[PDB]
């Protein structure tokens, strides 16, 4: 199914999220406060690890598949459960601690090493015993500052660190030929300023000797200049020199890597043969506008030193979605392609304000010198939401979601229609002074109305920033006997958005029906109270269409009492009499005595589960017969009624774990 | 002149004889001398009677009109109100022998029908 998940906001480290092609699983993985989030088959599948502590870094081992993970002054290392299977699943096998220092960056290398730089740069190795995995802290040192970024080579080329700020780039070779305690060869690579990103080339099959030269190191300096530096084993005597200078233009800002690696693995040989660029890596440097230049290397990695230079490929130029939203930071994880998709590439965006980007570009159009604009299409985001949701509170036009949760993080989001289904799409958040009880959303979004369990009434307007602005307050008395159940949203006779006469529905009747609005304040209106049936409503569920109907006409609330004796009330209310009225639509008497769960439609059917909730009966309201009843080997947590101005009623049935979705079905005259 | 179940309206009118059947049952010719229709639809046919009682019609007489002629908007807007309720507004109409709302009605539920099959969904609801 198109199921897309919204796991978590991701952090804003550097290393808060790192993509990695483990056995072509092509898994991915980010930090998201006190959980890490690991995508395993296409992003179709989610694993989430909880851990009591702010998650700093992730990397990933591309030969086995090993997390680590860095929080606090420790990390955690987690492996597949089993080494292979179509499904993989990851669960907790070692521990790390080397100091009282949080482990600002974290990175992954051969042959389960690690370099956990916190700031000393800690370098280890992990894989001992029948699995017991035991690290061996295999070297150590200090440095001038906490390292903000590092990263580590396979093999003799070793490791670089820069430290935030960071104008020259400490490269520590592996110096010791052998010995489990080797001390590492220093290098300072001078940069004209800070650096703001870095990463080795990419060549896994060296392996497993791993002793090659040509590991030529990216960083791009503070002053809009990439630049890439030479590397040889040479016995050690290569290289703090810089190979190739790329200056970019004013209007570049940001600037990325493909690998020959990728280019590799997705182009043809009669395909490489144009634009003939499979000599080198590519180079994409974009700007904010959107327009991006990629070109191609000349020899950047050739084994005896060649004269590197810069040689265009093409000019594209896509969407805002395609690059950034306006974000003051990017993150850009490794390009690395889609599994066995050949021709896409997964291209990934951290944008730093909750949103992480996947887009799938296509490589043989990204070089496509006689082409177009990008074709990139967003695939998939990533976000999440802050604390937890209490409840969901959905607009009856169904085009906006308000997310409530015990504390004052409530959020309103609108749906968002990527290439790969649906997603939501957090656009407000409401703050308020304490937890909301109840609430109704109009204006598609833009206007909400909420009532706290303090009693007070406050009416916000989230007309764009994401602030929502508290236009209107107003308080309850708080009684003390009677309190509020639902509140519904009484449609005026005729379609009007100036004002949105809400009904509390305070138990046993007691409708305080306010004239709510935001140009002018809240009101009071007198009529009316139903028949609470008995005194005391018995579970009230309210009936809202999931699509942009404004006819008045329509029941709104399906009561029901211990007795069955479900009641289905329309809403009358007159403006200028500043007075509601109610009407008993349907009275259909249910066999039920005591329901779990009760809903129903705009299309005048019901549904209710039993007192044991194990079996649901679906009713008529327009004939009060017993259309259905099933019974469920588990209880029926929640239901919930689509619609469409077609008629196309759908009722999902909410288990414990899972949502069945059942539809009405033509009666068969010749069969059962 | 009005349904049993608590149903009462202008016992008579101009509007009142717009009902063929009550061109008859009206007393009319009383110097020579309603239970069927629910009370809803009783008020909506009433309604519809009332709103039209300035419009003339060609009745029966139409001949090639009466039919394959777009229905009135307000008429349309006015009885798309409610799919399940339609039917018997027609029925109504039928035992009242209104000629120009069982038109009107018959030509809003062929659209409604025709407007639920699945070529018209897509091509008028997502598309």
């Amino acid at each position: 199914m198109s199921l897309n998940f919204l796991p978590g906001r991701p952090n804003a480290t550097p290393q808060t999220a790192c993509q990695a092609t483990w056995q072509n699983h092509t898994i991915f993985a980010y930090c998201s406060g006190n959980n890490l989030i690991i995508l395993t088959n296409k992003f179709t599948r989610l694993q989430t690890i909880y851990t009591q502590s702010d998650c700093t870094a992730v990397d990933i081992n591309s030969q086995n598949g090993f997390i680590a993970l860095s929080f606090h002054n420790r990390v955690l290392i987690y492996k597949p459960i089993h080494q292979i299977m179509q499904n993989p699943k990851w669960t907790q096998c070692c521990q790390l601690f080397h100091d009282d220092t949080p482990v600002n960056c974290l990175r992954w290398s051969s042959d389960n090493e690690l370099a956990i730089g916190s700031d000393f740069l800690s370098f280890w190795k992990i894989k001992d015993n029948f699995g017991v995995y035991q690290p061996i802290l295999q070297w150590n040192q200090k440095q001038p500052k906490p390292v903000y970024n590092v990263i580590i080579s396979q093999d003799s080329q070793l490791i670089v660190s820069i430290g935030k700020y960071d104008c020259n780039a400490k490269l520590w070779k592996r110096v010791s030929i052998v010995g489990e305690q080797a001390i590492f060869n220093l290098t300072m690579l001078p940069h004209p300023k800070p650096i703001t990103a870095m990463r080795w080339k990419k060549e896994p099959d060296q392996v497993s000797k791993n002793n090659t030269a040509s590991h030529a190191l990216y960083t791009l300096c503070e002053d809009k200049v990439l630049r890439i530096w030479s590397c040889f084993e040479m016995e050690k005597n290569h290289t703090v020199q810089i190979w190739g200078e790329v200056p970019l233009s004013p209007t570049q800002k940001f600037c990325v890597i493909i690998d020959n690696w990728i280019i590799r693995q997705t182009l043809s040989v009669k395909d490489s043969e144009i634009f003939d660029i499979s000599d080198s890596d590519i180079v994409i440097l974009g700007s904010m506008t959107g327009e991006m230049e990629v070109l191609a290397l000349n020899n950047l990695s050739q084994d005896p030193p060649k004269p590197m230079t810069k040689k265009t490929i093409s000019h594209k130029k896509v969407k805002k979605a395609t690059m950034l939203n306006d974000t003051r930071y990017l993150y850009l994880p490794e390009i690395q392609p889609y599994d066995n998709v050949k021709g896409k590439l997964s291209f990934l965006v951290h944008d730093l304000q909750g949103v992480i980007r996947h887009l799938l570009i296509d490589i043989l159009q990204l070089i496509n010198n006689k082409t177009e604009d990008l074709s990139a299409a967003l695939e998939h985001k990533f976000t999440g939401h802050n604390k937890s949701v209490q409840k969901l509170v959905r607009s009856s036009d169904g085009e906006a979601l308000l997310t409530t949760s015990r504390f004052s993080e409530n959020g309103v989001w609108y749906p968002q229609k990527l290439n790969h289904g649906v997603s939501l799409r957090l656009q407000n958040t409401i703050q308020t002074e304490s937890p909301i009880k109840f609430a109704v959303v109009h204006e598609l979004g833009k206007q909400v109305i909420c009532l706290l369990e303090n009693g007070a009434l406050q009416a916000w307007e989230c007309p764009t920033q994401k602030q929502s602005y508290l236009r209107v307050e107003t308080r309850l008395k708080e009684e003390k006997k009677i309190h509020p159940i639902v509140m519904l949203n009484t449609p005026e006779p005729k379609h009007s958005h100036e004002r949105h006469f809400t009904a509390l529905i305070f138990s046993d009747g007691s409708i305080k029906a306010f004239e709510v609005s935001l140009t002018r304040g809240i009101f009071e209106v007198k009529s009316d109270s139903l028949d609470i049936d008995g005194d005391d409503i018995y579970k009230i569920s309210i009936i809202d269409p999931v699509h942009q109907t404004f006819v008045s006409n329509r029941p709104l609330i399906s009561l029901i009492t211990k007795k069955g004796l479900t009641r289905t009330y329309k809403a009358i209310v007159n403006y200028n009499d500043r007075h509601v009225q109610w009407i008993k639509a349907c009275e259909i008497n249910t066999g039920i005595m005591n329901c779990t769960c009760i809903r129903g439609s705009s299309t005048g059917k019901l549904c209710i589960v039993n007192s044991t909730g194990k079996v649901m009966s679906l009713w008529d309201l327009n004939r009060g017969v017993l259309e259905y009843e099933e019974t469920f080997h588990n209880p029926i947590e929640d239901i919930d009624w689509t619609s469409t101005e077609y008629g196309q009623s759908i009722v999902s049935i909410g288990f414990t774990g899972y949502a069945l979705l059942y539809t009405q079905l033509r009666y068969d005259y010749t069969n059962n | 002149l009005v349904s049993g179940e608590g149903e009462r309206f202008t016992v008579d009118k101009k509007i009142a004889e717009r009902s063929l059947l009550l061109k008859n049952y009206l007393n009319d010719m009383h110097d020579s001398n309603v239970p069927n229709v629910r009370s809803s639809v009783l008020q909506k046919v009433i309604e519809w009677a009332e709103h039209h009682r300035d419009s003339n019609f060609p009745d029966e007489d139409d001949d090639d009109s009466r039919k394959s002629a777009p229905v009135d908007s307000w008429d349309r807007e006015f009885l798309k109100v409610d799919q399940e309720m339609l039917y018997e507004i027609i029925l109504a109409a039928n035992y009242l022998n209104i000629k120009p709302l069982l038109d009107a009605g018959c030509k809003v539920v062929a659209e409604m029908i025709r407007g639920r099959s699945p070529e018209e969904i897509r091509r008028t609801f997502n598309i």
